RNA sequence: AGGACCGAACCGACUAAUGUUGAAAAAUUAGCGGAUGACUUGUGGCUGGGGGUGAAAGGCCAAUCAAACCGGGAGAUAGCU
RNA sequence: GCUCGCCGGAAGACCAAGGGUUCCUGUCCAACGUUAAUCGGGGCAGGGUGAGUCGACCCCUAAGGCGAGGCCGAAAGGCGUAGUCGAUGGGAAACAGGUUAAUAUUCCUGUACUUGGUGUUACUGCGAAGGGGGGACGGAGAAGGCUAUGUUGGCCGGGCGACGGUUGUCCCGGUUUAAGCGUGUAGGCUGGUUUUCCAGGCAAAUCCGGAAAAUCAAGGCUGAGGCGUGAUGACGAGGCACUACGGUGCUGAAGCAACAAAUGCCCUGCUUCCAGGAAAAGCCUCUAAGCAUCAGGUAACAUCAAAUCGUACCCCAAACCGACACAGGUGGUCAGGUAGAGAAUACCAAGGCGCUUGAGAGAACUCGGGUGAAGGAACUAGGCAAAAUGGUGCCGUAACUUCGGGAGAAGGCACGCUGAUAUGUAGGUGAGGUCCCUCGCGGAUGGAGCUGAAAUCAGUCGAAGAUACCAGCUGGCUGCAACUGUUUAUUAAAAACACAGCACUGUGCAAACACGAAAGUGGACGUAUACGGUGUGACGCCUGCCCGGUGCCGGAAGGUUAAU
């Protein structure tokens, strides 16, 4: 099993957008920003054990950071990971 | 059978083929084949060491039995095959215990023909046996120079070696060069002469034929600049020098043997 | 017209990359001069 | 712009081309020299 | 069948005109040669500087080649400007 | 938004490489955009890339790299065995439909498939850095069977028409459906089965190889496509209801046949030719050591797992390489209509564009073109440039020749449209029916239907019927080079280089020779019918004399002659 100390550090934020919103209200999937080194077994286990719901399957993409600039000083943001967590028929959050 | 091609399209005007209807039209025997990668004339330093080599057709190596070690077991010649690595043809043979091997094909040898290696072999063409058992004045090919080593003399097509003497532990051999050489008399040799003599009668006809045997062009020395070849330069055709290699050593006469280790074994140089 | 720089990442790295500078004496001296000059990117890796 | 202007002034500083004056300028100087001989 | 014939792709580059502070540090347009072969091409690899490679022109080796580029000896030396 | 023009083997679509947010939405016009800009690949913010099946990673290897020991080398280091890496190659598996502003073989719907783990049950000999098979692989050519795809008819829905006619031999549109599973066909290959024996596959072997018999004449392997199912589902021209007029839902007819047909598939086939055409693993098998009522193997069922990284967007380009939003360069994949031999060319479809300065005027002159009286190379260094020729069929065709050519020599004639032969022939395809059955994806007959050259005769139109585009100028004498090729990237493509062929010469294998302080490597896993060097340069007739000089080869007597 995955230890609970690992399993708390994985989920990072709920992702709020309109693709996320239509995924919830149309296909049971909650979209959430996860740890960059988090595997699909860790995300599945962490939503099973931290929101106490039943997860059908996880799909993970990794989002690349945008090169912004302040003034005349550039900088890339930071890569993050986004997990499309497809729940079962019985869920709320 | 040599055949002049009819002169449709130049390039075919001067070609003479050497066709052989008794060669096997088909794939060779597979577990006696191996990969033979082409080099380009270039050593482990990458450099061109032998010039004029490169390109040509892909070839697979055929493990030809030069040693002829299966003594006393007869072998029937299964077929004859084209070998790309040699001038001669190779015969695929089948020993009585179910082992196939390729040998160099001697002159008269056809399919369905008994050959036999070893000391008590009959003297007839195809039988490898030591030269203390071969009669003096017999044509013999695939000669070993050290006993047990493998054949190295008279392997190329239409080539034989005549045994002229048996003085003691040595046999004096008239090599195809014209050179008289002493070989130890325990060295095996195969009877007869090796058999695609008409190989020398083919004429190739065009430039691309040389190209497809892997022979890149030869720029002649006098066509170069003086930095390139010792022959070099000169305002139209201009030779004026004693003819040399591209490294300055005299071509046209100058003897380049220095061994001193194998001079014991040379009875007379060639002429 | 076909210019000289025809890029390939795999040849960039196999040729001038870090594991290829570290692979020999003189490339390690290259990295030593780039570190000593103090240089934001040593090799060309990414 | 200043960096591109310094480098793009630095373009024909190490040239070789002999029929072109200063590396780039077309002329007839081959025929002028050749006719002078 | 063919280093076969005509001819597109594809490779090339014979002529002319334009262009020559170009649209382009070598092209465009109209014709032109090869076009199953000694062809052409993709990806990778190997050869290195008095060295490579060269169907040989002193050609090519990163718009550089009768000896690359970078750094150093080095503020070479300059009876010359 | 309506018209107009351009590309349409691309100026459309999909990628690889390369780039790296340029993608999509809102917002701003300072600078960037060769002008203005409300617009933008610009600024700012937000959003966006979803995989057991696609690709990478992974398993295996080529060229080649690195390389424990090792051999070698003043040191650095060179080479290399075991090994280990290295794709551009070999290895398991997913398709259709729908959806987002922006992803989709990834999400959703439906239907699937693959490989491992574990468990149960039934049977059971399993077991390798080892043996065998297989993987496993050339160029060209030829058909045959198909399909993608298209055309026409039928069917279904809609229209009867701004200007003469248009209820019909009329017009517009649609007529689509996959993987998987089942069947096993047109082909292609091979005799099959049983028993005994063996100097081979380092050992063993029931596997492979081999040698005997005996019997049967068939079995096996492979294989496009079709057919059935998937699918009483989806999709579907269009209508219906609301309509932030952007669309959003609902409903939805027919959904067939004939012919033509690939450069795709059977085909890694078949025929043929020399120039003789990767490897290793997965895969199938054999056993050795061992384990043998255990472990393991096989089969069925159930259950679990299939991680990680890529996925946006451009990709013949305003996003890559070219300093530029540059008339340049850049690999693969798809490839509709009409005419055509065709991927040429013309005009078009799908789709995409009008090239990020415009408005005038209508001088010289320059550039790109059109036409030209009479003449017709007089131009000029030179017919440079332009003009001309140009297709298919048939007739006809010289010198010379290596007997192949020359030759498309040269030079001519025919060509449209309509009608008849013949309400479209010869030919191709071929239904229903009929006959037989080793009964079906069968063969024989039969010709409905579809497709359809080419020729002759008759007529008719125009100045002209290869009407556009496309598409040889021809002949005579001669120098050089035999020929195809190669070369000065960027003023020289040539008579120069190359070449087949010839000769001379070296080279006996630890070969000469070359790269290398050496080890070693190439020569070559070649062996004098071979290899290296040099010259000449197809072929035909030939290649004369000179060995005093320089070189080379040979000789050893004498003279001179180093280190010692």
């Amino acid at each position: 099993m995955i230890r609970e100390e690992r399993l708390l550090k994985v989920l990072r934020a709920p992702h709020v957008s309109e693709k996320a919103s239509t995924a919830m209200e149309k296909s049971n999937t909650i979209v959430l920003k996860v740890a960059k080194d988090a595997t699909k077994a860790e995300i599945k286990a962490a939503v099973q054990k931290l929101f106490e719901v039943e997860v059908e399957v996880v799909n993970t993409l990794v989002v690349k950071g945008k090169v912004k600039r302040h003034g005349q000083r550039i900088g890339r943001r930071s890569d993050w990971k986004k997990a499309y967590v497809t729940l079962k028929e019985g869920q709320n959050l | 059978a040599v055949v002049k091609c009819k002169p449709t399209s130049p390039g075919r005007r001067h070609v003479v083929k050497v066709v052989n209807p008794e060669l096997h039209k088909g794939k060779p025997f597979a577990p006696l084949l191996e990969k033979n990668s082409k080099s380009g004339g270039r050593n482990n330093n990458g450099r061109i060491t032998t010039r004029h080599i490169g390109g040509g057709h892909k070839q697979a190596y055929r493990i030809v039995d030069f040693k002829r070690n299966k003594d006393g077991i007869p072998a029937v010649v299964e077929r004859l095959e084209y070998d790309p690595n040699r001038s001669a043809n190779i015969a695929l043979v089948l020993y009585k215990d179910g082992e196939r091997r390729y040998i160099l094909a001697p002159k008269g040898l056809k399919a369905g023909d008994q050959i036999q290696s070893g000391v008590d072999a009959a003297i007839k063409p195809g039988n490898t046996l030591p030269m203390r058992n071969i009669p003096v004045g017999s044509t013999v090919h695939n000669v070993e120079m050290k006993p047990g080593k493998g054949g190295q003399l008279a392997r190329s097509a239409g080539t034989y070696v005549q045994i002229v003497a048996r003085d003691g532990a040595y046999v004096t051999l008239r090599l195809r060069s014209g050179e008289m050489r002493k070989v130890e008399a325990d060295c095996r040799a195969t009877l007869g002469e090796v058999g695609n003599a008409e190989h020398m009668l083919r004429v190739l006809g065009k430039a691309g034929a040389a190209r497809w045997r892997g022979v890149r062009p030869t720029v002649r020395g006098t066509a170069m600049n003086p930095v390139d070849h010792p022959h070099g330069g000169g305002e139209g055709r201009n030779f004026g020098k004693h003819p040399v290699t591209p490294w300055g050593v005299q071509t046209k006469g100058k003897k380049t043997r220095s061994n001193k280790r194998t001079d014991k074994f040379i009875v007379r140089r060639r002429s | 017209m076909k210019r000289t720089f025809q890029p390939s990442v795999l040849k960039r790295n196999r040729s001038h990359g870090f594991r290829a500078r570290m692979a020999t004496k003189n490339g390690r001296q290259v990295l030593a001069r780039r570190r000593a000059k103090g240089r934001a990117r040593l090799t060309v890796s990414k | 712009m200043d960096i591109n202007w310094r480098h793009n002034q630095s373009t024909f500083y190490h040239f070789t081309s002999d029929h072109r004056i200063s590396g780039w300028k077309e002329t007839n100087a081959m025929y002028v020299a050749l006719n002078s001989q």
